[PDB]
RNA sequence: GCAGUGGUGGCCGAGUGGUUAAGGCGUCGGACUUGAAAUCCGAUUCGCUCUGCGAGCGUGGGUUCGAAUCCCACCCACUGCGC
């Protein structure tokens, strides 16, 4: 049926260094740039705002937003070396505007790199599937301590039934919407109410969580096919 | 073989169930436990012979570079300080500790293979544990009147149709030796042509194989007892290498060996066509002489190289056994399906079933289709991969294959003429009288008295 | 070599010889087989089993139909008998030994020939039931298969293949035994005249005989890819040379002070079904496959009784 | 059976004593792109204590600090012979 249950833990203790030999031999080529952020959060639209990116991988979602709006400053967390040094030997990389790190949010705090409550708005873009279901509220009680008592989260991540849930094969699979993929590092697809009692379980509360909805169309191959992306917005309660 | 994983518990491996499938075959364990050690200190060596060889390349880079420039706790850096000379004296110690760290390898390798060749493939939980097998084998089904009495034994009939030179052929070939003639070459060859034509409509590639297979590729098929004292050597001008086939399930699995076959088109389907050599011949009796138990024979098998994926090999057997059962239903012979006990099945069985066609004239049931699942135990050692291409982390897997006998025709004319026999002579099947000369399609006569009389 | 006569059209040329022919109906393994197998080893495959069969079955009719007895034979011999039967020169050269446990000394058979002799070894025959005509089915095994250009390799020459023989013991006396030659050389020209292969008979020189033949003649077919003729049947009159080695007698009873006479021993191939497919493939090629002769297709299945069809490119 | 030329990875095909076994072709998965893809990014022999190191160029050996490259044997092909 499932995965072995030893493969499980193998994986599960080796998620730093899967990710890192996947930027190893994908470079920086495998993911885009994602320019819709600004547009998708109400936040993130044109003072001195600073920013904690946790999982920044090599760049792909702040480097947009950060020359877009040139008056951020930014936190950069990601737990694989590579990714960090990518980062860094970017061009566009500046220290007065960012300050990269690396930091396992599951283990590592967040309090040995930026002051508490200081951070305006922390993006979690497609960081969340990639950390195991049981240590997730780890990671929201990592960032819950440096936001500022009024801040936000921001958060898009796979939902229930998108199609790449759909092409894994059965060896593929590790539980209920839990999957690996062939470079080892895995993918969670979450459900409204899954990510909802998690986040209320942490101390923070539901702003905006609802399922967006898109396709992907090849017309060489002529296939177009469904995607579904949870996209939610959480605030800490001012007081 | 087994996967070696199975047996790294550091690893997702598991020894005591291997332990387990060991006593249920009634074989020793406790080889399981000198496998494991032998296997844990063949690790140690491998690390230790592949460090070495690291060192003598970074010595032979370091000297090479030397060279081109004009000039054991080594480190690239720490080579890099050194005359070409005394890195030489170096390689020396290098070569030394190399060469005895590949006597214990080569020990240590051929150790663990000779106890891993001695384990048994793991068991369907089909099987019924135990080691008699007059007394556990299980009876699945039965066709036919399976109590009837008729006068004559096969040993009696062949020669009464005058079909079967005994005397003659043990003066010609030894022990054993015959010669068939005149009515039952016919026979034999019709239950050729109806076998073949059965098995090609069902979808098998009819296949005639090569009747001499090579040492090294005969290693990989077959197992020690039968490579011992089963096999016929051959030998040519020169010397030799070569052994007469027992089954033609040998050539059809080194067929495909060492290939990577397309999960598409996996189902392949042989009915391999062949005479088998087999040297041992034991009399129980005055029913198992006459064709009964011989030298040589032709046999009718089936083949199929299986998905490891979705149970769809255990349904290939079943499709299998089924085939062979049809087959024998239409030829209108009587049979019980029986299954085979665990301290029978050879190594690379998981589940072997066997038709045993009821004989009227010796009152007995004697097995006539053998079918078997071998699952990946002999692919492994083969290197027949179920892809095409081999993943990034995980790793390959390997066919399964399952063999079951069709048709072998000694034993199949003697069940025939058992079961056919009248006063007058042997009446023929009907599914057969396509395939004989006019003339031999109602009845073979009789046309000497029996010898027994 | 006295060619004595034509029969067909011995001249005509077609595109590919067998070599090609037997890969294009993918029916031959040539590769894996001599990975299986060495040198030569080969499996046959497909649309190829079913014409070798229906080969080995047309034969068998055909001489049953004449008076000749189906007979399956051990495909080893003891080395005691082999000898009577065989030559010095074919053991080193052309016979294989088999080895059973405790190291027995069998040897592979070359023909069928070879058992079919000593099946009557040690006896008086009567005269009454003389002509006794014998259709030995086996495998035969040979070790030469050397090669001389492409045209003679595939399933051309090979080490072991299926062969039809005709084996006749015959009375001494009244030219009888040249009478039966002639009809056995006649029997193997109507089977390949039904078939249609074109072929033309040779009288073998007196330099290239065996020892023990008196006169032979080869049915020599014309392949029309390869542009040549290719043995296909030999039939030999041995007398009683053979005979009185193996000493099978003539007459069943004995004259006081009278020697006795030993019968005529015949042996002429009928069908060697590799060379025999490859006349086929040859001589019956089409743009779309191979025509199936028209006196085999009663033995095919279903879906081959008209054409053999090309499946793969020619190399 | 001799007396010549040959044998590279799933396949083709480079290879020049210091490769990363090039380039293709095939196969397999991953894709998060709002500037989505009539495509992109990769993987693709074996082994080990796996971000690396070791082994592997028909198979075994030799020479060399170092061989896929040079030598030998065997095996198997092709070209000429014997048969
Ligand atoms: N538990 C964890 N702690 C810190 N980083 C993690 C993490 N789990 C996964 N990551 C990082 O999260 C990244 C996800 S790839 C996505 C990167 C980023 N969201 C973007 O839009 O480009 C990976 O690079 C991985 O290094
Ligand atoms: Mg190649
Ligand atoms: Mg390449
Ligand atoms: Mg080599």
């Amino acid at each position: 049926t499932l995965v072995s249950d030893f493969k499980q833990q193998k994986l599960e203790q080796e998620a730093q260094k899967n990710w890192d030999l996947f930027y190893k031999r994908n470079s920086t080529n495998f993911f885009k740039d994602r320019h819709w952020t600004t547009r998708e959060f109400e936040e993130l639209r044109s003072q001195k705002l600073t920013m904690l990116e946790a999982g920044c991988g090599v760049g792909n979602c702040l480097f947009p937003l950060l020359e877009e709006d040139p008056n951020i400053f930014a936190y950069a967390c990601d737990f694989s070396p590579r990714a960090i040094e990518y980062v860094k030997q970017n061009p566009l990389y500046d220290t007065e505007r960012c300050k990269v790190f690396q930091c396992d949010l599951t283990k590592d705090d967040l309090l040995d790199h930026v002051p508490p409550e200081s951070v305006d708005v922390v993006m979690l873009i497609f960081v969340l599937s990639a950390v195991h279901p049981d240590k997730m509220h780890l990671v929201l009680q990592n960032i819950y301590k440096v936001l500022k008592p009024g801040k936000s989260v921001l958060f898009r991540d796979y939902g229930l039934y998108d199609h790449a849930m759909l092409r894994f094969k059965a060896s593929s699979k590790l539980g209920e919407n839990f999957y690996v993929r062939q470079d080892g590092t895995r993918s969670y697809f979450f459900t409204d109410d899954f990510l909802a009692q998690l986040f209320m379980d942490t101390g923070y509360e539901e702003v905006v969580n609802e399922y967006v909805f898109r396709e992907t169309v090849n017309k060489k191959e002529g296939l177009c096919v469904p995607r579904v992306f949870l996209q939610s917005k959480f605030l800490k309660p001012p007081k | 073989v087994l996967d070696l994983d199975l047996f790294r518990v550091d690893k997702g491996g598991d020894p005591a169930l291997i332990r387990e499938t060991q006593e249920k075959r009634f074989k020793d364990p406790g080889l399981v436990d000198q496998l494991v050690k032998a296997d844990s200190e063949w690790r140690r060596c491998r690390f230790r012979a592949d460090n070495l060889n690291k060192l003598k390349n970074l010595c032979s880079k370091t000297i090479g570079e030397k060279m081109k420039k004009k000039e054991d706790d080594l480190t690239a850096d720490a080579l890099a300080n050194l005359k070409v000379s005394q890195i030489k004296k170096v390689r020396l110690l290098i070569d030394e500790a190399i060469l005895k760290c590949d006597a214990e390898r080569i020990k240590l390798e051929a150790e663990r293979f000779e106890n891993l060749r001695e384990i048994g493939n793991l068991l369907h939980p089909s099987v019924p544990i135990s080691n008699d097998e007059d007394v556990d084998n299980k009876v699945e089904r039965i066709w036919g009147d399976c109590t009837v009495r008729k006068k004559y034994s096969h040993v009696d009939l062949v020669v009464m149709v005058d079909g079967f030179e005994g005397e003659k052929g043990a003066v010609v070939a030894g022990s054993r030796g015959y010669f068939l003639k005149g009515v039952l070459v016919f026979l034999e060859q019709a239950l050729i042509q109806y076998a073949l034509r059965t098995l090609g409509s069902r979808g098998y590639i009819p296949i005639y194989t090569p009747f001499f297979m090579r040492k090294e590729v005969m290693q990989e098929v077959a197992q020690l007892s039968q490579f011992d004292e089963e096999l016929y050597k051959v030998i040519g001008k020169g010397s030799d290498e070569k052994y007469l086939i027992a089954t033609s399930e040998q050539p059809i699995a080194a067929l495909h060996r060492d290939e990577w076959l397309r999960p598409e088109d996996l189902p392949i389907k042989y009915a391999g066509l062949s005479t088998c050599f087999r040297q041992e011949v034991g009399s129980h009796g005055r029913d198992t002489r006459g064709i009964f138990r011989v030298h040589q024979f032709e046999k009718i098998e089936q083949f199929v190289y299986s998905s490891p994926h979705d149970n769809k090999s255990w349904e290939m057997f079943e499709e299998m056994i089924t085939t062979a059962e049809e087959f024998y239903q239409s030829l209108g012979i009587p049979y019980h399906i029986v299954n085979i006990v665990s301290g029978s099945l050879n190594h690379a069985a998981s589940k072997k079933l066997d038709l045993e066609a009821w004989f009227p004239g010796s009152g007995a049931f004697r097995e006539l289709v053998s079918c078997s699942n071998c699952t990946d135990y002999q692919a492994r050692r083969l290197r027949i991969r179920y892809g095409q291409t081999k993943k990034m982390m995980d790793k390959v897997e390997f066919v399964h294959m399952l063999n079951a006998t069709m048709c072998a025709t000694t034993r199949t004319i003697c069940a025939i003429l058992e079961n056919y026999q009248t006063e007058k002579g042997i009446t023929v099947p009907e599914k057969l009288k396509e395939f004989m000369p006019p003339g031999l399609q109602e009845l073979i006569p009789f046309v000497k008295p029996a010898p027994i009389e | 070599n006295k060619v004595e006569r034509i029969w067909g059209d011995c001249t005509v040329r077609k595109k590919y010889s067998h070599v090609d022919l037997v890969v294009m109906v993918d029916g031959f393994e040539g590769e894996k087989g001599a990975v299986v197998a060495g040198s030569r080893g080969y499996f046959l495959k497909g649309v190829l089993v079913f014409l070798e069969q229906a080969l080995i079955q047309y034969a068998l009719r055909t001489l049953g139909s004449r008076g000749y007895i189906p007979i399956y034979t051990p495909f080893f011999m003891r080395k005691e008998v082999m000898q009577e039967v065989a030559q010095l020169s074919q053991f080193d050269e052309e016979l294989y030994k088999v080895i059973g446990k405790g190291s027995d000394e069998k040897y592979l058979i070359a023909t069928s020939e070879q058992p079919i002799a000593a099946l009557h070894r040690d006896e008086w025959l009567r005269p009454e039931d003389l002509p006794i005509k014998y259709a030995g089915l086996s495998t035969c095994f040979r070790q030469e298969v050397g090669s001389h250009g492409r045209d003679t390799r595939g399933i051309f020459r090979v080490h072991q293949f299926e062969k039809i023989e005709q084996f006749v013991y015959s009375s001494p006396h009244d030219n009888k035994s040249w009478e039966m030659f002639e009809e056995m050389i006649t029997t193997a020209e109507e089977f390949y005249q039904s078939l249609g292969i074109p072929y033309h008979i040779v009288n073998i020189v007196s330099g290239s005989l065996n020892h023990a033949a008196s006169k032979k003649l080869d049915l020599e077919a014309w392949f029309p890819g390869s542009g040549a003729f290719r043995e296909l049947v030999s039939c030999s009159n041995c007398t009683d040379y053979q005979a009185r080695r193996l000493r099978i007698r003539y007459g069943q009873t004995k004259k006081m002070m009278d020697k006795v006479e030993f019968v005529h021993m015949l042996n002429a191939t009928m069908c060697a079904t590799t060379r025999t497919i490859c006349a086929i493939l040859e001589n019956y090629q089409t743009e779309k496959g191979i025509t199936v002769p028209e006196k085999l297709k009663e033995f095919m299945p279903p879906g081959l009784q008209e054409l053999i069809p090309f499946v793969k490119p020619a190399p």
